[PDB]
């Protein structure tokens, strides 16, 4: 008597690009 | 002529991780 | 005598952000 289950939902979207890397260390000493 | 309607399907799978970010800028001077 | 099909499932969760980029090159010596 039960009708069949419905299908699974779709995949989630890809994650975003990671952040830009840090600036290089100073030319001056410190 | 009829019987019970079927159940809702499960939530979909988690999406894939994002790509690495770009290189950072040249360090400060002056 | 059976019942009707069940409904679709909901979308998956997003993927996580990508990794941070590489450090920049040093500033010019001084």
């Amino acid at each position: 008597p039960p009708g069949p289950p419905g299908p699974p939902g779709p995949p989630g979207p890809p994650g975003p690009p990671g952040p830009p890397g840090p600036p290089g260390p100073p030319g001056p000493p410190g | 002529p009829k019987g019970p309607k079927g159940p809702k399907g499960p939530k979909g799978p988690k999406g894939p991780k994002g790509p690495k970010g770009p290189k950072g800028p040249k360090g400060p001077k002056g | 005598d059976p019942g009707d099909p069940g409904d679709p499932g909901d979308p998956g969760d997003p993927g996580d952000p990508g990794d941070p980029g590489d450090p920049g090159d040093p500033g010019d010596p001084g």
